[PDB]
């Protein structure tokens, strides 16, 4: 029942934010090929 | 190294883009002026050290450093060299992730693990090339 | 000096009369506009 | 076996759907959706947990065994159209 988090285990990143007056769930997002900065 | 070990708060972590091997780290990152004193940490290869490491700071007061991060902890990020947090910022009427002394939270999530191996065996995600046992 | 700029970097309000993303962090506009208030009027913006 | 997924064609970058006239075309991520872009794997061609969390003996091995997709909203299944 209880997990904990490794070394060398995949995740993914995941942030709430208001936006038009909604709570708009997000995930951090980055294509570092052309463009090395991150988008969501 | 250890091989597996735990996940501390307040411990350096490091990070890295799954495909395309940029370790996000601590960079000179001095270009983004939506907030007009910000960073934006993004991505490069420049395992470097000092200037290689975030750091994890909990959520709330729940739980101190030394414990062990667990699945579902919304966390707070953190450079060394700049100290800016990881911020959220609103740039022009959307989202932009910046670096900045006004934090946020940061939830994580699992996926898989060293123990949840494919050796074959299929795993969401994985690309594939279909076929036919008669007609290839 | 360490923990004195930790501290104020996050709560540094030195807010002047207009500048981008505080009120002010930034001199010669805010000190420019303290001197129109300080020359021609008295400490005070309507003053004679 | 019984698991929800959208196709995605890798290179295209465009998601499988299967229009109403059922006829498979790709969709662009405005466009797809659950209703078109959901589809899941059939051991046996029969129709017949749900929170798919605990593992419980992973099912599918790449080249050995055989699947077959089932657009689950509309249950039906991939057939090869012989053309003459």
């Amino acid at each position: 029942e209880i997990q904990f988090l490794r070394t060398d285990d995949e995740v993914v990143l995941q942030c709430t934010a208001t936006i038009h007056k909604e709570q708009q769930k997000l995930c951090l997002a980055a294509e570092g090929f052309g463009n090395r900065l991150c988008f969501l | 190294g250890g091989g597996h070990r735990t996940l501390l708060y307040g411990h350096a972590i490091l990070l890295r883009h799954s495909y395309s091997g940029m370790y996000l780290c601590c960079l000179s990152t001095s270009r983004s002026s939506t907030d007009k004193l910000a960073f934006d940490v993004g991505l490069q290869e420049d395992t470097t050290g000092e200037a290689c490491w975030w750091t994890i700071h909990p959520a709330s007061k729940q739980r101190s450093e030394g414990e062990k991060v667990r699945v579902g902890d919304d966390l707070i990020l953190v450079s060394v060299s700049s100290e800016r947090y990881l911020h959220l910022s609103y740039g022009n009427s959307s989202w932009h992730v910046d670096a900045a002394f006004q934090q946020t939270l940061w939830s994580v999530a699992p996926i898989s693990s060293g123990s949840e191996a494919a050796q074959g065996y299929l795993i969401g995600g994985d690309v594939l090339r279909l076929l036919h046992g008669h007609m290839d | 000096a360490n923990v004195v700029v930790r501290l104020l970097i996050r709560r540094p309000e030195c807010f002047g009369p207009a500048l981008r993303g505080e009120g002010g962090n930034g001199l010669l506009a805010a000190m420019e506009e303290a001197i129109k208030i300080a020359e021609d009027p008295s400490r005070d913006g309507p003053s004679p | 076996w019984g698991q929800p997924f959208r196709l995605r064609h890798v290179t295209t970058g465009k998601y499988l759907s299967l229009m109403e006239d059922k006829n498979l075309l790709l969709m662009d991520k405005e466009k797809a959706d659950v209703k078109s872009t959901a589809f899941a794997f059939r051991s046996s061609k029969e129709k017949l947990r749900k929170e798919v969390d605990g593992m419980g003996t992973s099912e599918i091995k790449y080249g050995d065994s055989i699947c077959y997709i089932q657009h689950v909203d509309t249950g039906l299944w991939l057939t090869y159209q012989a053309v003459d």
